[PDB]
């Protein structure tokens, strides 16, 4: 199980390569998103995207 | 098959308690070693005597052998 | 008496809670997916897992016969050790997938109802796995050796 | 043992020789009887008699009779079933 | 083809078929002169030692047994050695170490 | 509750709001409903279920009336009634005989043209009853039915992967309980297609047509989707008659395009009730699942039109994406696939419907008969009896009980083995799933099982997974469904109020745990609650979302798994195989229970039925072995006659032995006998004895178990084992076989026990090769050799013609004879044809516990006994007490079975008293335990429930609160360590050792009888092998594998012997034997038949063969 | 647990391929979504198929 | 050539069945390694590298692998270039003639990784040299064409 969820991961990460960020969009409160193939979190700031 | 070979010298060792002489009868009456069981007159033939004293011989040793000093281990030769 | 518990589980057990809890809390906000939120908290929870499985192996003293039996070499493996005290961590549903909430409890303060159910289905799936597994070592066994 | 085999044509000479006897009539057994027939397929004088230290017609029944052969049989008193190594030929026209 | 429809085999057919010869079999032979038990732990055995139990070991060991009994003259013949060896009697086990 | 029970102080801290259901009602309910007893009337009728009809009136209604062809003949049953049982069971199990009682049917036969009616009353033979026990009684012998899990007779619809386009295809089936089938599928192509009673696939619309609906009504119906009507717009048919036509010509090819029948066979397919039938259960799924009539009663269980057309929408929606559905007329429904191996799906065939089941084929079969011969007798002089044949009902009833795969022996070995397998819940068998696809996919723990299926307990066998055990709270839906009791809950307090949930419903609401914290009133002092949710996940909720609740921590276990002590800390796979070797426990000679278990060992017991229990209330007029006399107070007398030595399916003594004195007062339902394996009417499947927890001398290496000689002096593990042998005399092609005394060629010796009948005596000791019933064969032609003919004439051995065939014990087999059974046709006895006489001899034997037995705990700890020590080498305690067992270290930690140690310490502080000091207040640590728990005396048993009983920090705590012992000092320490001296050295061991008492039990896994070894003996006649098994005296298989390792260690000589000599070569097998017996050198081996009958073969093909010798040498032989 | 005819599958070639690939060499392959360019330059055959 | 019998440690005797040996030796442990996915539903397997049991099967067999990379034909250097979904790589011989190419890479696989210790060139870089037999892109590479 642990071998395979790895392995699925890497894979992702492999496929997520080629063109990472697609566009971003701008919130009518000043907020930014971004869109990619993958979500990017930090975990040592609460987990904002 | 081992019994059967020992069974058949078996008989030879019990013979061995008998005469010659009247061990013969024994063997042609029963056919030791040639199986044809010559009948009391052609033992006289073959030894030049009349029948009647074949049969003498064949009660004589057959009443001998049977005994148990005789044929003491044989019993286990049932069948 | 000897299967000491470290006196860091609860610590380090709430502070990956809130990590737990700030995961859930960006999912609720539409942040995530349901299958990324499992896999973050997987992460989350395996981390936490080895920190419990670290601060066990240095709690114990060199003489205790519990870890004295393993750091020899002589049986066992410190997994199990801290499945033991430390904590089970994480099970696999029926299909082979991890929960994304682990077993908090170790085998001597007693698993719960929900916990042990949950904990069966690995158990029931080793049983065939191991079975199946010999057909193709058996297969390729076969050809090496023709 | 032997340490190799091999395999080649067989001539009618190597028939021939391998064969005890030919087998010149169908006939297997008779049918009420099921005693063998001869010169049939099951022919004891071709492939030795059925039964140990006896032949067809019985003159002979007893072990001392290795190397004799049967006269009114033909049939050569034998060890034992040589029946599963003996073997016939044909002379085909 | 003969009654039915099957045909008749062929002096060939008898190396071709799924029985026959030049054929090779994936199960094992079953051996005589084999035994089974279970196993414990004997810490005062060498290496090269092995525990046997005595009734085990006498059913393997029959004919050699029989063969001593009759050495010995414990027993006169072979049918007797082997009634002995059926029955256990007291002797075969001094024959048997 | 129970009169008679034992107090057993309990450590657990919940109220149990619901008490333990009958555990046998699983078959006594099923057999009352197929019967139809009063008793179960009553209970279904107290439901609001008006004129409930039992299974035989079910059957009876649903085959009659049979009408004949033309009309004017007719016949019709009712009323089944039965008499009372022809003999007690215990009388039928003396006697070989079926506890059975008569069945009588009222049969009316009607002729239409003259009116004339004939009313009387069929014997229906003798139909078997089931036992106060839930057993049967066949031939003699005790059998159990076990219940049958199978897919309901509902519509399934599921997704799937194709092999090649790896696109998703949806599908659907129609599954009846009687009949063919139905199923739509969405090809790849996106073509919507139908099989109809699996036969080839055609378009939908087809169908459609077929059953009256027009084009326009198709598009009118399904014109949300382009699929279907693209398919509508390919389908090249038109019309409802071609349509017809079309599926009749599919479903008979060989019959002449007939439009009468064209039309009819579709009707009498699916929609008319002869031949089609949901079963009442079908009919009720496929209303809730498709929402058709709701809130309506059931009426028929025929399929119509509506819902083959909504089941067409279902799967086309479904294809779409879609997630919810409306019907025209019907109630929402979700749009989903269905998880077959879900309890919402799966049903129980219990006894009553599988006994249902095979009378309705066997009166299936009678009806056929019935209407056959209604043609062929004069009509207005034939009565039902002249037309009744009752042959193939009988036949089929014996066939069900003698050969089905359900029936079998009662796994007797001991009174728990029998309770668990009455609650068996078997997935294979008849009806199930196939032989061969029992993947790995299916034998697994769904979410579905929680509370009604228990995941523990499953053999060890090749039917793990498909083999479970009902659990404990667990009960059956009159359609099937196995029901679980929940706690309702609202506004976050917990109320009284129990209803019971199938796996269907239960998916439906929020279920919180057992041992949530509550207050007095009963509301949750905790912010957040565990809970189980739709997808059975586990999660955290508030305390105003939880719906329900689980009425006590035992709910998920099964019997057996309830009676393991601290199950928490115990591994699921070490938990299975306990609670497996648990029924592998073999009886003692005198039983004692244990120090530390469960309050379920109790209840176990008596439910077992082998404890003997007063019925009324009254005075022990007079008790003796054999049997107890009661006096009612209201006047009446009963006797209970006491089973003595009786043998067990499996061998074991089932010795019962009374527990009451003369003159003593019972009340109704007190235990007054023990049964063969409990003490005082409680499981104690074993001993409970005195145990160290450390290495010794490598003695208990790898798992092995060390012994004091005082438990083979005391009788501690000894247990007695039955053996019964059996022979007949048969008729034979020379004559009929005798039974005598004087069997020829043995010695006085050999038959001196034998009485007068030729069978041993009773009493008499026999040893393997002793002769136990002398039996005599004729022979045939004698044709003596020479030896033998002069043999005969130097004994005077007259002329006789039999063979000895006596009956002898078995290789390695030896006891006492404690009873003979004799049968023999002239006494009308029944035997099997072309037999006169036969024997069944029983041998007893004392067995003690001896090296190389298996011995387990209740935890999965199991060993084998590598080694019994003298009494003083054990260690011994300070105080002289020498250990009974002493288990290795290193086989706790790895295995995470630690619950062992728990229950060491624990039996410990139950063996010697202790006492919690209150002067200063109770101790932070004994907060939680109840008062009575505060003390108690030595040898006080104790119970601690499987999820909620002793707590670590309790029992530290008590650990250190024992009382000493003769002289004053206490011999465990607080840590449950005791500083032991060495029995062979004398010096005190430098460190404590961890010292306690341990429940463990004698397993049937004994040395005697797996010890086995093949000198030379029998042989395969069909291919020359030696035989198999122990039985038979088979000799031990050689695989390949094995001759891969002796090529690998380049042994050629001994592969070479093994695969010639010691097998299938007679020749070369004689003459080994020949030079061992005679001393001479082993001869060398070679050309084996099989290369000789093959060079023949070569050489008829005219293939020159030949043989040559060395690097091309000349021929030999 | 496993019968021959799945065991042998089990080590077979298994070729797997992309969904583009596979369905751009398939002619029978039928599309979740079309989505045509200029379209007035196709004709009624073009439009058939 | 065998050498030293690795039972024993002396050098090998005439007559020793190393094949057998051989083919135990390596069949033997095939139970630790991972292996195709048990349950018989979901999507073909080659999609996540299982590097296991059906690595050693594939290769055993000499069968083309599924995540076949090319090698270079000639030792020469690298000029690279990049499409939208494909790569191109042609290698010039530095002491030989005519160019080759490679012109239908896909892009998903990525380049291969060369990491010097200190250099760390890290992923194959334009300008680059390559002798006879390397390879040019992450996988296996094809035993025939080796
Ligand atoms: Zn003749």
């Amino acid at each position: 199980a642990e071998v395979r969820a790895l392995a699925k991961d890497i894979a992702r990460l492999n496929v997520a390569d080629n063109g990472l960020c697609f566009g971003r969009l701008d919130t009518l409160d000043d907020a930014r998103l971004y869109i990619g193939r993958l979500g990017i979190f930090d975990r040592d700031n609460d987990f904002e995207p | 098959a081992v019994s059967f070979t020992l069974l058949q010298d078996q008989l030879q060792s019990v013979l061995e308690t008998l005469s010659e002489r009247e061990a013969g009868v024994v063997r042609l009456r029963f056919g030791l070693t040639d199986g044809q069981p010559r009948t009391l007159d052609e033992i006289g033939q073959v030894y030049g005597v009349t029948r009647e004293r074949i049969r003498q011989i064949e009660s004589k040793t057959m009443s001998k052998l049977r005994h148990p000093s005789r044929s003491q281990v044989l019993r286990d030769y049932l069948d | 008496a000897d299967v000491l518990v470290p006196p860091q589980k609860q610590e380090i057990l709430e502070r990956h809670e809130a990590e737990a809890d700030a995961i859930e809390r960006k999912y609720q906000r539409g942040a995530l997916n349901h299958t990324e939120r499992n896999e973050s908290l997987v992460k989350i929870w395996q981390d936490a897992t080895e920190e419990v499985g670290k601060a066990l192996e240095e709690f114990y003293p060199a003489d205790n016969p519990i870890i004295t039996i393993v750091k020899s070499g002589a049986t066992g493996n410190l997994t199990q050790t801290r499945t033991l005290a430390g904590m089970k961590g994480l099970v696999t549903n029926p299909k082979g997938e991890f929960i994304p909430r682990p077993i908090k409890s170790s085998f001597r303060e007693g698993l719960t109802v929900l916990e042990y159910f949950i904990n069966t289905h690995g158990a029931r799936k080793g049983l065939a796995d191991t079975a199946l597994r010999t057909a193709d070592s058996g297969y390729l066994t076969r050809r090496l050796v023709d | 043992f032997f340490d190799e085999l091999r395999i080649g044509l067989a001539t009618a000479d190597d028939i021939r020789n391998w064969s005890y006897g030919e087998v010149k009539k169908p006939e297997t057994i008779n049918y009420r009887t099921l005693k063998p027939e001869k010169d049939g397929l099951f022919c004891e004088k071709i492939f030795g008699p059925t039964r140990d230290w006896e032949c067809y017609c019985g003159k002979y029944k007893r072990v001392r009779f290795k190397g004799i052969i049967c006269e009114r049989c033909g049939v050569e008193v034998t060890r034992a079933k040589v029946r599963r190594e003996r073997m016939g030929h044909i002379e085909l026209a | 083809t003969g009654p039915g429809n099957r045909p008749l085999k062929s002096l060939s057919d008898l190396l071709k078929g799924k029985q026959g010869r030049f054929r090779q079999n994936l199960l094992g032979k079953r051996v005589d002169y084999s035994g089974r038990s279970v196993i414990v732990v004997g810490p005062q055995l060498k290496l090269h030692q092995c525990g046997l139990p005595k009734l085990m070991a006498l059913e393997l060991f029959k004919p050699f047994v029989m063969k001593r009994l009759v050495d010995l003259n414990h027993a006169q013949n072979i049918k007797s050695a082997k009634r002995m060896v059926e029955r256990q009697r007291p002797q075969v086990w001094d024959v048997l170490e | 509750s129970v009169p008679g029970a034992p107090n057993r102080v309990s450590f657990a801290k919940l109220r149990e709001p619901l008490e333990v259901p009958g555990l046998l009602d699983v078959q006594t309910d099923s057999f009352e409903w197929l019967v139809g007893s009063d008793r179960w009337r009553q209970a279904a009728i107290d439901r609001g279920e008006e004129n409930p009809v039992g299974g035989l009136e079910e059957v009876l209604a649903e085959l009659s009336p049979i009408e004949d062809f033309s009309g004017s003949m007719s016949l019709s049953f009712s009323d089944p009634r039965f008499d009372e049982v022809k003999a007690s069971v215990d009388e039928c199990k003396d006697k070989d005989m079926t506890y059975a009682a008569p069945l009588f049917v009222t049969a009316e036969f009607i002729n239409n043209n003259t009116g004339e009616i004939k009313s009387q009353t069929v014997f229906m033979g003798d139909f078997p009853m089931m036992t106060e026990k839930g057993t049967f009684i066949i031939n003699g012998t005790e059998r159990v039915v076990v219940s049958q899990l199978v897919r309901s007779p509902g519509v399934y619809f599921d997704e799937t992967i194709d092999k090649s386009t790896e696109k998703t295809l949806h599908s659907v089936k129609v599954i009846p309980g009687r009949g063919a089938w139905l199923e739509f599928d969405v090809d790849k192509r996106d073509t919507v297609g139908v099989r109809i009673d699996r036969k080839r696939r055609q378009p939908v619309t087809v169908l459609l047509k077929a059953l009256g609906w027009t084009n326009e009504q198709i598009v009118e119906r399904f014109g949300f989707s382009e699929i279907m009507m693209g398919t509508l717009e390919k389908d090249t048919t038109s019309g409802t008659d071609e349509a017809l036509l079309d599926i009749y010509r599919k479903l008979r090819p060989g019959e002449p395009p007939t439009k009468e029948s064209a039309q009819t066979l579709l009707e009498n397919l699916f929609f008319k009730e002869k031949r089609y039938d949901l079963a009442r259960v079908g009919r009720y799924k496929v209303n809730k699942k498709l929402g058709l009539n709701a809130g309506k009663p059931i009426t028929s269980s025929t399929l119509t039109e509506e819902d083959v057309v909504a089941t067409i929408e279902y799967l086309v929606r479904l294809h779409e994406g879609q997630t919810s559905m409306t019907v025209p007329g019907g109630v929402e429904v979700p749009v989903e696939v269905d998880d077959i191996d879900h309890f919402g799906n799966r049903r129980l065939r219990t006894v009553g419907e599988l006994i249902q089941n095979q009378i309705r084929v066997g009166l299936s079969r009678m009806e056929r008969v019935v209407r056959e011969r209604m043609t062929t007798q004069d009509v207005e002089a034939i009565t039902p009896q002249t037309l009744i044949n009752i042959r193939p009902v009988v036949a089929a009833i014996k066939e069900f009980f003698g050969t089905s795969q359900l029936s079998q022996f009662m796994d007797q070995n001991n009174p728990l083995s029998g309770l668990t397998h009455k609650r068996r819940l078997s997935a294979l068998g008849p009806g199930g799933l196939s032989r061969e696809r029992a993947g790995l996919e299916v034998r697994d723990v769904h979410p579905s099982h929680y509370g009604r299926m228990c995941p523990i307990e499953t053999p060890e066998g090749p039917n793990i997974g498909l083999i479970g055990s009902l659990s404990v709270y667990a009960r059956v839906n009159p359609f099937g469904f196995i029901e679980t009791p929940y706690r309702k809950v609202e506004n976050g307090v917990v109320t009284d109020q129990i209803d019971y949930l199938t796996a269907d419903e239960e998916d439906r609401h929020v279920v919180a745990q057992a041992n949530s914290p509550t207050d007095e009133n009963g509301r949750f002092t905790e912010d957040r609650v565990m809970v189980r949710k739709k997808g059975g996940e586990v999660e955290f909720v508030s305390a105003d979302q939880v719906d329900y609740m689980d009425v006590s921590p035992r709910q998920m276990v099964s019997v057996a798994t309830a009676m393991i002590p601290f199950l928490e800390h115990d591994d699921a796979n070490r938990a299975l195989m306990g609670a497996n070797m648990q029924r592998q426990a073999v009886p003692l000679v005198r039983s004692e229970a244990p120090l530390v278990g469960t309050g379920m060992e109790l209840r176990a017991a008596i439910d077992a039925g082998d404890v003997v229990v007063a019925d009324k209330t009254g005075v022990i007029e007079e008790v003796s072995a054999d049997y107890i006399t009661v006096m009612a107070d209201d006047g009446t007398r009963q006797s209970y006659r006491l089973r003595k030595f009786a043998r067990s399916n499996h061998g074991t003594c089932a010795n019962q032995r009374p527990i009451v004195d003369a003159g003593q007062r019972v009340e109704a339902g007190q235990v007054i006998a023990d049964g063969p394996c409990t003490q005082n009417g409680e499981m104690a499947l074993g001993k409970n004895l005195l145990v160290a927890i450390m290495p010794w001398e490598g003695h208990n290496y790898e798992d092995a178990i060390i012994l004091s000689n005082r438990l083979v002096e005391e009788d501690v593990l000894t247990s007695i084992h039955i053996e019964e042998h059996e022979i007949d005399a048969r008729d034979t092609k020379l004559g009929a076989e005798e039974i005598t005394r004087d069997i020829p060629n043995v010695s006085d010796e050999v038959l001196a026990d034998l009485d007068e009948r030729g069978i041993v005596r009773i009493g008499a000791e026999v040893r393997d090769g002793d002769i136990l019933v002398g039996k005599v064969t004729p022979k045939g032609e004698t044709e003596l050799t020479p030896e033998e003919r002069l043999l005969r004439a130097i004994f005077g051995e007259k002329a006789r013609e039999v063979r000895d065939t006596s009956l002898k014990v078995p290789h390695g087999e030896s006891g006492k004879v404690i009873g003979i059974r004799v049968f023999s046709r002239e006494d009308d006895d029944e035997l099997p044809a072309g037999v006169n006489e036969l024997v069944r001899v029983y041998v007893a034997q004392k067995r003690k516990i001896s090296d190389g037995d298996k011995l387990a705990g209740r935890h999965g700890n199991k060993g084998v006994i590598g080694k019994i020590l003298p009494v003083e080498d054990m260690p011994f305690l300070p105080d002289g007490t020498p250990v009974d067992i002493i288990l290795n270290t290193h086989g706790v930690p790895r295995r995470m079975n630690i619950g062992q140690i728990l229950e060491t310490h624990l039996g410990w502080v139950a063996k010697a008293g202790w006492n919690i000091d209150v002067a200063a207040g109770v101790p932070d640590w004994a907060s939680k335990l109840p008062e009575e728990l505060y003390s108690a005396p030595a040898d006080s048993t104790v119970a601690t429930p499987v999820f909620d009983g002793a707590q670590e920090g309790e029992l530290a705590g008590l650990l250190g609160s024992t009382l000493p012992n003769r002289d004053g000092e206490v011999m465990v320490d607080a840590d449950g360590k005791s500083t032991l001296f060495d029995g062979r050295s004398g010096e005190p061991f430098p460190y404590p050792v961890t010292v306690g008492y341990m429940y463990i039990l004698k397993l049937h896994h004994l040395v005697d009888d797996k010890i086995h070894a093949r000198s030379t003996g029998p042989y395969s006649m069909i291919t020359q092998q030696p035989l198999g098994g122990k039985a038979q005296f088979g000799g031990q298989r050689f695989g390949e594998m094995e001759c891969w390792a002796m090529q690998a260690y380049g042994a050629a000589y001994t592969l070479q012997e093994l695969l010639t000599i010691k097998s299938d070569d007679t020749v070369g097998r004689v003459k080994v034997y020949e030079a061992i017996v005679k001393g001479e050198n082993i001869p060398e081996p070679g050309i084996p038949e099989s290369f000789k009958v093959l060079l023949k073969e070569l050489q008829s093909l005219c293939l020159n063969v030949e043989v040559l010798s060395s690097d091309g040498a000349a021929i030999e032989m | 647990l496993i019968d021959a005819e799945e065991l042998a599958d089990r080590f077979k070639e298994q070729d797997n391929r992309e969904l583009s690939e596979r369905a751009a060499a398939d002619r029978e392959w039928t599309y979740g979504h079309v989505v045509v360019d200029e379209a007035q330059e196709l004709s009624e055959m073009d439009w058939r198929l | 050539c065998y050498g030293r019998s690795m039972a024993t440690g002396k050098l090998v005797d005439i007559g020793e069945a190393v094949g057998i040996v051989a083919a135990q030796s390596i069949g033997e442990p095939g139970t630790q390694l991972t292996m195709r996915t048990f349950h018989q539903g979901g999507v073909t397997g080659g999609a996540d590298i299982v590097g296991g049991l059906p690595r050693v099967q594939e290769l055993f067999e000499a069968r083309v692998p599924r995540n076949k990379a090319p090698i270079a034909d000639v030792a020469g250097r690298v000029r690279l270039e990049e499409s939208d979904k494909f790569f191109k790589i042609t290698i010039v011989p530095d002491d030989g003639g005519e160019e080759v190419v490679y012109d239908k890479l896909s892009k998903r696989q990525r380049l291969r990784v060369i990491t010097h210790e200190d250099g760390t060139e890290g992923v194959l870089s334009d300008g680059d040299h390559v002798e006879v037999g390397d390879q040019l892109m992450e996988g296996a590479a094809d035993p025939h064409e080796v």
